[PDB]
RNA sequence: UCCCCCGUGCCCAUAGCGGCGUGGAACCACCCGUUCCCAUUCCGAACACGGAAGUGAAACGCGCCAGCGCCGAUGGUACUGGGCGGGCGACCGCCUGGGAGAGUAGGUCGGUGCGGGGG
RNA sequence: AGAGCGCAAGGGUAGAAGGGGGCCUGACUGCGAGGCCUGCAAGCCGAGCAGGGGCGAAAGCCGGGCCUAGUGAACCGGUGGU
RNA sequence: UAGCUGGUUCUCCCCGAAAUGACUUUAGGGUCAGCCUCAGGCGCUGACUGGGGCCUGUAGAGCACUGAUAGGGCUAGGGGGCCCACCAGCCUACCAAACCCUGUCAAACUCCGAAGGGUCCCAGGUGGAGCCUGGGAGUGAGGGCGCGAGCGAUAACGUCCGCGUCCGAGCGCGGGAACAACCGAGACCGCCAGCUAAGGCCCCCAAGUCUGGGCUAAGUGGUAAAGGAUGUGGCGCCGCGAAGACAGCCAGGAGGUUGGCUUAGAAGCAGCCAUCCUUUAAAGAGUGCGUAAUAGCUCACUGGUCGAGUGGCGCCGCGCCGAAAAUGA
């Protein structure tokens, strides 16, 4: 499938320490930071929990 | 009552089953874990004569010939409901004459 | 009666019942999808018809069908129906409670008592061409400590019962009263 | 008050999941009965834990009435 | 009765199976919000109910004290509540059916369940059989 | 390849309880006997040996019946990873993914593997 | 299977772990792969090898008891033995 | 001697805890483990994620076990009454074992049973990941908040655990009037540049006295309950109506009857029990008052007039009462 890219909109400051590892495994360090990955599984399987953190687009 | 067949079972392999009927005896080497038998010295379907305990000795040897033919020797003998003693003591005093 | 049914399908259950929609489920030994009514009709309909009358429903396609009502499901908070089964009949005989109509007054009510109806109706193995509107029992020369069972009633023909014959149907009961008051709290 | 009472955990239970590659002798589940029965290349000992008898892997079978089994898969 | 000891409080979570529906009598009471009932309250309805109307028809009542209310004795902190001050309620999570009434007109039957709501902690409602059975 | 029977497995009640029917050539059982091997805390009931006659009553084998038992959806709901929104609270409501139990419709008096005897 | 399984409870269990009988003493010695549990120290399970044995026709089973409580580091001293 | 209190002095740079477990004449102290850091070594494994397998007994539900439980049925046992004794028989708006029907409750009940969690395999994952051996530590009073239970009183800024999280150490910044832990967000330094977040955009105070459609007349909003009321607006249902209703006004409103019974009296009107007819267009063996008991008044119902709507009930929105405190609001 097409690429993904993911952006950090809300900060993870109060979210449980799975949803920090989360990020940390997508590559998002700081807010409002670009990220385009190679859409797989795995991959999106981070992104979806943590949709409520992130607005995402295809590329 | 059939503790017999499940205490054997966990053993080594080769079950020599040994059903016996009221003018019959039969035998059977099945190696289970896939449920086959590999030798059946039958008697009422062999042809042999009418004595019994004199017929069953017979028998086991049947199951002799037939048996290291083929390459087997694991005596686990399945005593079925019957105890150990008459027919089947000689079917087994038979079948291990080899 | 009758009730103008509509077909169902991927529509969530909860935003039908936001509109007025009651979803529902017509099936029987061969047939069987997913439909709704119009709530606020269904009620009008459903408060004489119950699971006793017959109801023949009107898909868009025109069709009639003999259904029944097999259970309506209740919204606790708000006792409300949330969904409905309908058992659509052929011909073949169908189990369906029958309706009860305890006439007359025993002298248990008479002499003050109160008749109490265990079963308000019946069921019963019938086929659909006998769907009696009711069955009916002489209740009067009951009294308080008197009780019927299945085991006698005005069984019409051939309609014959699948409960029990041994289930009570009814039976008088002596009255509650101020006098016994004064009587319970001693204990 | 008589009751600020009981007794040590004994982290029972199954040791060893299906699939698990395992060591001939290690153990497979420690239980209160036979809340799973021995089986193939599996033997039991006296509190009723079940150890597997040579190197392999774990996999349960359920045999209704007859209750469940850990069994081993050898392979070598 | 019979059970065991004293128990603990739990917790009164969403109605679920706190509803029903009328299964004797013409007229019932339901609850609308959760509370544990006091016998000292099940019983002063009830009779306040008869006492409504003398000699009249039947009540039924559909939720039963099984639950030891516990309290400690006006102290400290040591054990668990002697308890049962208050003795036994019955839980009642909101859409649960308590009391039945029959064998009496609707207007006398409108107010002997109007009233034994009053002895009640809670909100309740007023039920006709409706027609929804089972 | 097909049919009946004998033995033995596999799943583990849709295989069961019960009611009706059928099978003795073959196989199986009861069945004749208790000298011998063997046996009864008494008894050939059981275990055992030697076995004709009779029988298919019992037992078992096969087949029918849905009263009991057992299996049992679909639809909806309770509950609930995760994400939110309202009230003093005991509490309650929405989005997203998962989704019962009970109950309704229905289903079932079994399916199969290896050897052996027999048309 | 709601009984029994010495004794609290639980799990388990008649396809015996339960009741009875014959012979019996493995309530063995020398070890112990690999584990469970675990801060330490402890506690627990254990196939198999050797010796010499018990019951069984044999396959086999026996290093106490259906299982989980019935217990006490080290120090100091007692008795027996090499 | 002090397992206690106090005090401990220059600078910049990197990382960065703990307030838990076990034992402790231990409880504000210690030893080991947990968590921090440095050095050397291994190098894709790490948190998190996808797929698959196995382990599980909670939420919910259920009554099949263990118990609890309302009504009814059937029915041993016992109790009262007829009747009696040789003991036998029937009745039983008394209590009730077993059993059955309906209807239910349970942390220490489970025929069932999620979501999830645990673990292993394969794959993504180069991260102030991970693993092996060592040097140095501190911590071992936590606190609040969300959720799940116990204790308590379904009290406490209460208490004890569990999964999170933030303060601790972020009393640095923005919002919340002010305010560790609520909302937003992780401050290397400079800028009289820009977009935003929570929250806000009438004045103190940046930014709409923005647009469109409703509701609210209480200062509600500006923080309280059972419960009470012709508040106001809105959907729905039943009924009355131009064949003449609702309201008011003109007239009758009764006869046997003064209902049977209780009672000093009970005349429709303390209470108990209740189900006639007839003059007729209509008047109920009676709605309330009046009585010592009655007569008197009225509705109910019918006639006339009028001339257009009216009455009851269920549901939703916002509001009203319920509502008393001590320095000045
Ligand atoms: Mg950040
Ligand atoms: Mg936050
Ligand atoms: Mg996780
Ligand atoms: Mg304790
Ligand atoms: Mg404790
Ligand atoms: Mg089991
Ligand atoms: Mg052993
Ligand atoms: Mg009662
Ligand atoms: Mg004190
Ligand atoms: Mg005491
Ligand atoms: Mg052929
Ligand atoms: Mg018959
Ligand atoms: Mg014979
Ligand atoms: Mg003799
Ligand atoms: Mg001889
Ligand atoms: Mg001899
Ligand atoms: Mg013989
Ligand atoms: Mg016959
Ligand atoms: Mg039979
Ligand atoms: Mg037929
Ligand atoms: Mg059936
Ligand atoms: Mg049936
Ligand atoms: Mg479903
Ligand atoms: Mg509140
Ligand atoms: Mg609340
Ligand atoms: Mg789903
Ligand atoms: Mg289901
Ligand atoms: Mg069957
Ligand atoms: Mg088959
Ligand atoms: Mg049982
Ligand atoms: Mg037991
Ligand atoms: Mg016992
Ligand atoms: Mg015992
Ligand atoms: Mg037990
Ligand atoms: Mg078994
Ligand atoms: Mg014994
Ligand atoms: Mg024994
Ligand atoms: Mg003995
Ligand atoms: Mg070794
Ligand atoms: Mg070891
Ligand atoms: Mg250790
Ligand atoms: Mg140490
Ligand atoms: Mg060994
Ligand atoms: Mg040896
Ligand atoms: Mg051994
Ligand atoms: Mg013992
Ligand atoms: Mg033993
Ligand atoms: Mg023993
Ligand atoms: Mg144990
Ligand atoms: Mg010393
Ligand atoms: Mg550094
Ligand atoms: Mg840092
Ligand atoms: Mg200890
Ligand atoms: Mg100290
Ligand atoms: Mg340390
Ligand atoms: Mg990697
Ligand atoms: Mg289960
Ligand atoms: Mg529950
Ligand atoms: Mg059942
Ligand atoms: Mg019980
Ligand atoms: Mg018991
Ligand atoms: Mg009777
Ligand atoms: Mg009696
Ligand atoms: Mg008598
Ligand atoms: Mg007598
Ligand atoms: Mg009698
Ligand atoms: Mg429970
Ligand atoms: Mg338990
Ligand atoms: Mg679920
Ligand atoms: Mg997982
Ligand atoms: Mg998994
Ligand atoms: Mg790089
Ligand atoms: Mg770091
Ligand atoms: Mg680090
Ligand atoms: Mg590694
Ligand atoms: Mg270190
Ligand atoms: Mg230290
Ligand atoms: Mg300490
Ligand atoms: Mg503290
Ligand atoms: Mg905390
Ligand atoms: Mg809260
Ligand atoms: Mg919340
Ligand atoms: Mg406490
Ligand atoms: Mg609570
Ligand atoms: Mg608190
Ligand atoms: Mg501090
Ligand atoms: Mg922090
Ligand atoms: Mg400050
Ligand atoms: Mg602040
Ligand atoms: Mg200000
Ligand atoms: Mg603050
Ligand atoms: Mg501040
Ligand atoms: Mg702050
Ligand atoms: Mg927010
Ligand atoms: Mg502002
Ligand atoms: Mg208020
Ligand atoms: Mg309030
Ligand atoms: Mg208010
Ligand atoms: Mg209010
Ligand atoms: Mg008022
Ligand atoms: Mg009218
Ligand atoms: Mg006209
Ligand atoms: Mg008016
Ligand atoms: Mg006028
Ligand atoms: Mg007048
Ligand atoms: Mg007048
Ligand atoms: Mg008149
Ligand atoms: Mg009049
Ligand atoms: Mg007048
Ligand atoms: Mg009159
Ligand atoms: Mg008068
Ligand atoms: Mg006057
Ligand atoms: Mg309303
Ligand atoms: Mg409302
Ligand atoms: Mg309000
Ligand atoms: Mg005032
Ligand atoms: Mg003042």
């Amino acid at each position: 499938m097409p690429r993904l890219k993911v952006k950090l909109v809300k900060s993870p400051i109060g979210y449980p320490k799975d949803q920090k590892a989360a990020l940390k495994a997508l590559g998002l360090r700081r807010l409002q930071q670009e990220r385009v990955l190679e859409d797989t599984p795995a991959i999106r399987g981070n992104v979806e929990k943590v949709a409520h953190l992130v607005r995402v687009e295809v590329v | 009552k059939f503790r017999v067949r499940n205490r054997i079972k966990r053993t080594g392999r080769l079950r020599l089953s040994v059903f016996r009927s009221l003018k019959h005896i039969y035998a059977q080497i099945i190696d289970d874990e896939k449920g086959v038998t590999l030798v059946s010295a039958s008697s009422l379907a062999l042809k042999l004569k009418g004595n019994k305990t004199e017929v069953a000795r017979q028998v086991g040897r049947a199951l002799a010939e037939k048996a290291l033919a083929l390459g087997i020797k694991q005596v686990a003998f399945d005593r079925g409901p019957y105890k150990y003693h008459g027919r089947v003591k000689a079917l087994a005093e038979g079948a291990r004459e080899g | 009666y009758r009730l103008k049914a509509y077909y169902r399908e991927g529509e969530k259950p909860s935003a039908l019942r936001r509109a007025g929609k009651l979803p529902g489920v017509m099936y029987n030994r061969h047939l069987n999808r997913k439909v709704y009514v119009d709530l606020v009709e269904f009620d009008k309909v459903f408060r004489q018809a119950s699971i006793h009358h017959v109801i023949v429903l009107e898909l868009p396609d025109g069709q009639s069908l003999p259904t029944l009502v097999r259970q309506v499901n209740l919204d606790k908070r708000r006792r409300r129906p949330e969904h409905v089964d309908f058992f659509v009949l052929s011909d073949e005989p169908v189990e369906m409670y029958v309706p009860l109509r305890f006439v007359g007054t025993p002298a248990g009510v008479r002499a003050g008592g109160v008749l109490q109806e265990i079963h308000r109706d019946i069921l019963v193995k019938v086929s659909p061409r006998n769907i009696p509107e009711f069955i009916e029992v002489d209740v009067s020369g009951l009294e308080i400590g008197d009780s019927l069972h299945a085991s006698d009633l005005k069984l019409p023909p051939g309609v014959e019962l699948a409960v029990s014959p041994e289930e009570t149907i009814a039976a008088v009961v002596p009255p509650e009263d101020v006098e016994k008051l004064a009587e319970e709290a001693a204990a | 008050t008589k009751n600020g009472r009981d007794s040590q955990a004994k982290r029972l239970g199954v040791k060893r999941y299906e699939g698990q590659v395992v060591r001939a002798g290690n153990i497979l589940v420690r239980q209160r009965g036979t809340r799973f029965k021995p089986g193939k290349n599996v033997g039991m000992g006296r509190d009723f834990t079940l150890f597997a008898l040579v190197d392999g892997v774990v996999e349960f079978q359920d045999r209704g009435r007859l209750g469940r089994y850990v069994h081993v898969r050898p392979l070598a | 009765r019979m059970k065991y000891r004293k128990q603990q409080r739990g917790r009164l979570k969403g109605a679920t199976k706190g509803g029903d529906y009328v299964a004797f009598g013409d007229f019932g009471l339901v609850a609308l919000e959760p509370a544990w009932i006091t016998a000292q309250q099940i019983e002063a309805a009830r009779v306040a109910m008869v006492r409504h109307f003398r000699r009249g028809g039947k009540i039924f009542i559909r939720i039963f004290p099984d639950k030891p209310y516990t309290k400690k004795p006006l102290e400290v902190r040591m054990g668990k509540g002697k308890g049962n001050v208050e003795g036994y309620v019955a839980v009642v999570k909101p859409g649960r059916v308590m009391f039945e009434v029959a064998g009496v007109t609707e207007e006398q039957a409108m107010e002997a369940l109007r009233i034994a709501g009053h002895k009640l902690p809670i909100k309740t409602k007023i039920v006709r059989r409706d027609a929804y059975d089972e």
